[PDB]
RNA sequence: UACCUGGUUGAUCCUGCCAGUAGCAUAUGCUUGUCUCAAAGAUUAAGCCAUGCAUGUCUAAGUACGCACGGCCGGUACAGUGAAACUGCGAAUGGCUCAUUAAAUCAGUUAUGGUUCCUUUGGUCGCUACUUGGAUAACUGUGGUAAUUC
RNA sequence: GACGACCCAUUCGAACGUCUGCCCUAUCAACUUUCGAUGGUAGUCGCCGUGCCUACCAUGGUGACCACGGGUGACGGGGAAUCAGGGUUCGAUUCCGGAGAGGGAGCCUGAGAAACGGCUACCACAUCCAAGGAAGGCAGCAGGCGCGCAAAUUACCCACUCCCGACCCGGGGAGGUAGUGACGAAAAAUAACAAUACAGGACUCUUUCGAGGCCCUGUAAUUGGAAUGAGUCCACUUUAAAUCCUUUAACGAGGAUCCAUUGGAGGGCAAGUCUGGUCGCAGCAGCCGCGGUAAUUCCAGCUCCAAUAGCGUAUAUUAAAGUUGCUGCAGUUAAAAAGCUCGUAGUUGGAUCUUGUGGAGGGUUC
């Protein structure tokens, strides 16, 4: 049933004294295949991850305990709660919700996260894998007998408890529901709760603006605000952390963690850097192969569960063999070309307005060799400062018009095409230079059916960001314009989205301007940096470009937030609001370390 | 070769054509031949017989009730 | 391990003469520490629930006792597992009835109703005689009662009568040949007869020979003999069957002939 | 764990030592066919209760005449054989227990009595009348064909009062046939 | 139910073992309609253990200035319901397993005139005084650590 | 009345001691002994007796009637399976006694502990960290990994049975309830009855032939009416609340379905010297044996046998085994009497030391 492999991961292994008896006792070696390799005076043995079978015979016969079995994940046919379609995806197991504490789900993208929340909320129903005459609340509520889910599901059927859920994609909200300025919030389930959230989510915008006027970083806060003022016994927060600022992620966690106390259930899921371990009380992890199946672990405590995902990669259930601490630019390498040829695009400053909001730019240099990162809070208008380029607004009353060609990717998309995405590839040339710009991105992992020729009306929104990036990289330009490139990407493919642009541009000899919240993207891409300051939606200024040590320390100083990084796994971590590390850093003026 | 000791055995395969089900490098369940450690009939030096292959019984394979899962 | 005293009793380990059923439960009432030994008493809960049937459960026994209705030896007892035993009187003044604990001839406590003027005294066997400070003489009974200034003729193994309102001695019976006794242990438990010989051994146990009303003879260790009357006449009223212990063939024949049990 | 359950039970028959003895096979089949039984286990039950009766009488015959135990258990065993009508009141001593046969016990079954008393036309019809709730012993509906009839219970076998024979409602076949027969005229 | 049968030879009579026959209790294969009982991680590893629960407690009768809730108005010690905290009692019983252990454990039989004993039950309780001393917890108020029933 | 305390006696015990009782082993014959072994005198320590320990002194103590040493897939007992009589084998496991909470050691509190749901340290594992520090023990109930031929739900409740506390009131994964469950035991369906045609046999009329005939079998072209629970589902009852069982309205059977299986058919051992295929091959066969072109034994069809909601196979063990023999075997030639004689322990050991008349119960004297 489970696949099994022997592992030699023991310190001080001793080919010099053991008489090599693990090699001699193997049946696959007796039948004449090279499953074990060892010889005297070699340091440590080698063992095949694919010729091996799970018998465990060699483990009884090593003179030292140097050898043991691990299981590997497989398509077990056990414990199937739901199947997505005929011959399609299997969800397997389901977690158990508990009152008065926060449960965090974690794992790679597409592995089965949102379908568990839809089942627990009663918006979906389980079907046990039956496609013909599927169960209806009689075999369900009998298949669960002897478990906590039996006494749970009967209460959501009888209206003894009720559920509410934050949307995955918040850009649907201005189309899916409507009201005037202010009124859309005013007529929800309670009055007193609306007055108290004003201290901790920013309600200055919705009393001046229509819902279809809003930015993604307003829509996320509006989605969080409108779920907190409704009445429910169970609440579910799918990604309360996309399109959201480094200071604002902490503010959002605090207003979720206040809901807990009066015997209410809460479930959360994130792809975060440094806040799930402030928000959660327990963790569950999902594993499998995302186009095909997923499975759910037993629950862990916070620090323990984070280490089982991010520093090490095997649970107490004797299984997983995957993640290998992919949380940083772990190699810390640099080896690229230094060149004295250059071209210049230097420009004058301006003053500008998008609304009842003052904006300004100072005069400065721009040149062909470099990538520019832009730093500053949400509501500082900086998406419009990208939109000046390619000439869409105030082209020559300050600034300068581009000499030939510029290419652009927006942070807001709403698709309008038909039949397939395949025909949209006519906008670029693919065969002339296949990697990194396609084969290590669009087709990764596993060359999957989910993307090759689907309609964008059935495609996942996290894959729509990938194909929209891959298309807009295809046309020639001196300058590339990017904002929210990390939206809906997991930690594996965030580093690939950084690699696919920097490994291309640095060998193409070409420029970009890029906008991100996420610290990992910013610190890897930059070579010079731009920083904003002022009052959001009132009065803000864009500064002259700077070197990284001058720029980011002033940005972190303005946030009043400071960072730590660990030598055993390179994970970046936030220091709490007052501490010995916080005062020792802010008296020194250094806000990041070992750089 | 037995799992719990790593020592070596030879075993008989009952019925007409059953050797075609067995393959190589996979698990069998083995049992005694009916005489408490002594050999049986015309077969020289064989003390054991096969009863289960890859978690399916030879009787259920031979009478067509089940098949090897692949 | 056993690091101190025990406080439970399994139902198959409980005394046979309580007649507890096999299938209602794992546990039995552990008798409260008190005047009578654990093997030799009847817990008050078994008398009210199982014998008299005034209560269907242990909670219906608890709310009879907490109303202060039950007296033992003239004192109100609120404890439901109190260890009542041989010669004690129970009074229930609210229903207007009185009982004394005496053995049935098959070796178990009978229910035995008594008249209210007979409910005023009890009979006690002497356990010990000793002298305290200032030369004051003391007596000890089979039920832990201590008496000062007993009559100097009262010796070991004798029976004394006490009034329950004051606890002082009224009259006594000497242990000697020809007096009536009841047997309170061993296989002869619940039989009655006259003492006819005592045989003695220096070290180990003395043996008494006893004679029945029908002329049968039986014996037991001296620790099992309780004297109940001077000569032929008892000082207490006696239950149905009067201690005669008829054999299984005589018992069959009366059960067929008398047609009792609704024949 | 301790529990308030009990675990007392026993087997009520024994298997024969020679499986294929020709002289044994047809003797057992002749008892099945004459008394209308289901299987061999139903004969092996009756041989086992007779063997236990004879094992006790052979012990009591070793003791002296007028031994107290020989008097008590011997009078009990003899009363209990007369109560079921297996032994004659005019005989009544341990020496005649050793003369009993299996056919003395097979005759006292309710299935045999329903046939011999004339409530049924065969030993095979009698079992079907008992097992279909049609028959009554004193006040009680009884449903078990191996029930053994006591000698005072003997004169109180009858039909059930809620039965299509015995004075009750007609069965589900006669009710449907009458209903659809009247419906043959239309509107039924 | 105090029981035997096939197999050494050209054939016979023996010795002697192999094989058959019936029960019992562990695994395993094929098969299954009704109804009453009910064993179940001992055997190998007394190997390793995520998460939740498995031990607490107040009467008329030890200490009530919690505005916490409250009355017909008042403290005549002081009403009345009463969170918290101090004090008292229990936590040494119950449940789990079978590693060690061969005159040891254990069983029947006897002894403390060689000891200790919460509680229950009965004895015993007469060689500034019309009431003494200071000092803490709950509570109020100000803090330290990445972190704990600090 | 409530609460409290020194001392007697009780109750619940605990601790130490007496007598008799044990599986295999000599390829274990001598062992213990100021490194206390056996005993004496005085003391220390302890709840108390005592080499329990200290000083001085003596030279003892156990063994062929098996000591001392080694083994045990050894916790002891009540008990369990099989059994003519006598026996052999088993007992981790609900009652009773003992021991232990990863391995060893030390100790606080208390009437009671050398406690692990208490503490301190070393040894083996191992969790979090801001690298300064902090925290730990499922051989309790559910649940997981590893192991292996091999073992169930992270459900409901203090209603019952009993226990704890200051208490008529709070608490209990002790305990009760439901789920899984062909370990195992008791009961018990899967067709009953008529009519018709042919069939068997009695009996009567008749020399025989033939007819009348009354009681039982089948089975086909196929006939006929009556009975019933397996299922579905309303209500009462059940219980802490429910399920199940029992009770009761409405639907529910013609057989081609509401379709019984597991092993066999040469002998031991119930049942084919049928028909087709293979050809010392494939295979069968506990044992003796089947197959080389006319197979009672392989592979299949039909027919028949045995047990039946059950039947087959592997492995330990009891009977059969008078093949471990006490009851109860054998030793000239089948396996087996020391080459011969002496002899201590062990087992076995010759004859002998006070009777008939009378009476009761019973006989015609005992
Ligand atoms: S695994 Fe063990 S036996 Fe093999 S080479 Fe290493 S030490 Fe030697
Ligand atoms: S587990 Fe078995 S197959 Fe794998 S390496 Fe060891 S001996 Fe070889």
């Amino acid at each position: 049933k489970l696949t099994r492999i022997a592992i030699v991961n023991h310190d001080k292994c001793k080919p010099k004294k053991c008489r090599q008896e693990c090699k001699k006792s193997c049946p696959v070696v007796r039948m004449g295949k090279l499953c074990i390799e060892v010889t005297p005076q070699s340091k440590i043995a080698w063992i095949s991850e694919t010729l091996c079978i799970g018998c465990g015979i060699c483990i009884k016969k090593c003179p030292f305990g140097a050898l043991s079995i691990v299981n590997l994940p497989s398509n077990l046919e056990k414990e199937t709660t739901h199947r997505y379609c005929a011959n399609a995806f299997k969800l397997h197991r389901l977690p158990i919700p508990r009152p008065g504490e926060v449960l965090g789900l974690v794992g790679t993208n597409g592995i089965g996260k949102s379908t568990a929340l839809k089942i627990l909320a009663g918006k979906q129903k389980p079907n046990l894998g039956k496609y013909d005459d599927p169960p209806d609340w009689q075999e369900i509520l009998t298949y669960f007998r002897g478990s906590e889910l039996q006494n749970y599901f009967t209460k959501i059927l009888e209206d003894d408890l009720k559920a509410i859920i934050k949307p995955q994609y918040v850009d649907q909200i201005p189309k899916a529901a409507k009201g005037t300025v202010g009124s859309i919030l005013d007529r929800k389930d309670e009055t007193k709760t609306q007055a108290i959230v004003c201290q901790q989510l920013d309600l200055t915008h919705l009393k001046e603006r229509n819902v279809e006027d809003l930015s993604g970083g307003e829509l996320q806060r509006f989605a969080c605000a409108v779920v907190c003022i409704q009445k429910a016994d169970i609440f579910m927060f799918d990604e309360p952390s996309s399109y959201l600022d480094v200071k604002q992620r902490l503010k959002a966690a605090i207003t979720i963690r206040s809901l807990i106390n009066p015997d209410r259930y809460i479930i959360v899921v994130e792809h975060d850097l440094s806040v799930l371990d402030y928000l959660s009380d327990f963790i569950c992890c999902l594993y499998g192969v995302p186009s095909a199946y997923g499975v759910v672990t037993m629950p862990f405590s916070v620090r323990e569960g984070i280490n089982i995902f991010l520093d090490g990669y095997v649970p107490t259930e004797n299984l997983r063999f995957r993640d290998a601490s992919l949380v940083f630019k772990v190699a810390e390498t640099a080896n690229e070309e230094e060149v004295k040829k250059m071209c210049m695009y230097k420009y004058p400053g301006m003053k500008k307005k998008m609304g009842e909001f003052e904006l300004a730019i100072v005069a400065g240099e721009f040149t062909d060799s470099e990538i520019m990162v832009m730093l500053g809070e949400n509501g500082t208008g900086k998406t419009t400062f990208i939109r000046m380029l390619a000439g869409r607004l105030k082209p020559d009353e300050g600034g300068e018009v581009p000499v030939l060609n510029v290419s652009y990717k927006p942070q807001k998309i709403s698709p309008k095409s038909t039949g397939s995405v395949r025909q949209l590839l006519h906008e670029k040339i693919r065969d002339a230079y296949t990697h990194p710009q396609f084969v290590t991105d669009v087709m990764k992992p596993l060359q999957i059916e989910n993307i090759i020729d689907q309609e964008v009306q059935t495609l996942s929104g996290g894959e729509l960001q990938r194909v929209a990036l891959a298309l807009c990289l295809g046309k020639p330009a001196d300058v590339y314009l990017i904002d929210e490139p990390s939206a809906y990407l997991d930690s594996e493919q965030r580093l690939m989205a950084a690699r696919v642009v920097k490994r291309f541009i640095l060998h193409a000899k070409k420029t970009a301007f890029v906008v991100e919240h996420d610290f990992i993207m910013a610190t890897y891409l930059a070579d010079r940096v731009i920083v904003f300051d002022g009052i959001p939606s009132k009065n803000t200024v864009a500064n002259s470009p700077q070197t990284l040590l001058a720029g980011m320390n002033k940005f972190l100083s303005q946030l009043e937030i400071t960072f730590r990084r660990d030598p055993n796994n390179y994970r970046p971590r936030i220091n709490k609001l007052n501490s010995i590390k916080d005062v020792e850093q802010k008296k020194s003026g250094n806000y990041f370390f070992l750089d | 070769q037995l799992i719990k000791n790593g020592k070596k055995i030879t075993a008989f395969v009952p019925n007409d054509g059953c050797l075609n089900f067995i393959e190589e490098n996979d698990e069998v369940l083995v049992a005694g031949f009916g005489r408490k450690g002594h050999a049986v009939g015309d077969i020289p030096g064989v003390r054991f017989k096969v009863v289960k292959v890859a978690n399916v019984s030879l009787l259920a394979l031979y009478k067509g009730k089940k098949e090897r899962p692949r | 391990m056993a690091r101190g005293p025990k406080k439970h009793l399994k139902r198959v380990a409980a005394p046979k003469h309580w007649m507890l059923d096999k299938l209602t439960s794992v546990f039995a009432p552990r008798p409260s520490t008190g005047p009578h030994k654990l093997r030799e008493c009847l817990p008050l809960i078994i008398f009210l629930r199982n014998k008299l049937k005034y209560a269907l459960t242990g909670d219906e026994v608890k709310k009879i006792c907490m109303q202060r209705f039950i007296k033992i030896d003239g004192k109100v007892r609120a404890d439901i597992t109190y260890p009542a035993g041989f010669m004690d009187v129970i009074s229930i003044d609210k229903t207007g009835e009185n009982f004394r604990l005496i053995y049935d001839t098959k070796g178990r406590f009978a229910v035995h109703r008594i008249t209210p003027e007979e409910a005023k005294y009890k009979l006690c066997k002497v356990r010990k005689i000793f002298v305290g400070t200032k030369g004051i003489p003391h007596l000890v009974t089979h039920d832990a009662r201590t008496i000062r200034y007993p009559d100097p003729l009262i010796k070991m193994n004798d029976t004394i009568q006490i009034d329950l309102e004051t606890g002082k001695i009224t009259d006594f019976i000497k242990f000697d040949t020809g007096n009536l006794c009841m047997v309170t242990g061993g296989a002869n438990l619940g039989r009655i007869g006259v003492i006819t010989n005592r045989e003695r051994h220096p070290g180990s146990f003395d043996v008494v020979h006893v004679k029945d009303a029908n002329g049968n003879s039986f014996a037991t260790r001296l620790s099992n003999i309780f004297v109940i009357g001077k000569g032929n006449k008892p000082w207490i009223s006696l239950p149905r069957g009067k201690g005669i212990r008829l054999t299984i063939a005589e018992e069959r024949d009366k059960r067929l002939a008398a047609k009792q049990s609704s024949g | 764990m301790p529990v308030a359950r009990s675990w007392v039970c026993r087997k009520t028959y024994v298997t024969p030592r020679r499986p294929f003895e020709k002289s044994r096979l047809d003797q057992e089949l002749k008892l099945i066919g004459e008394y209308g039984l289901r299987n061999k286990r139903e004969v092996w039950r009756v041989k086992f209760t007779l063997a236990k009766i004879r094992k006790a009488a052979r012990e009591l015959l070793t003791l002296d005449e007028k031994d107290p135990r020989r008097l008590f258990e011997g009078n009990a065993l003899l009363r209990r054989l007369v109560r079921i009508g297996v032994l004659d009141e005019g005989k009544m001593k341990l020496d005649y227990i050793l003369g009993l046969k299996i056919e003395d016990f097979l005759e006292r079954r309710l299935q045999t009595q329903v046939f011999k008393l004339g409530l049924a036309k065969s030993i095979h019809h009698a079992r079907v009348l008992i097992r279909q709730r049609h028959i009554r012993v004193r006040k009680q509906v009884v449903n078990i064909p191996s029930f053994i009839v006591r000698l005072d219970s003997q004169k109180h076998i009858d039909f059930s009062l809620r039965s299509p024979y015995g004075g009750g409602r007609p069965g589900r076949v006669k009710r449907k046939n009458a209903k659809k027969g009247q419906g043959g005229a239309g509107a039924g």
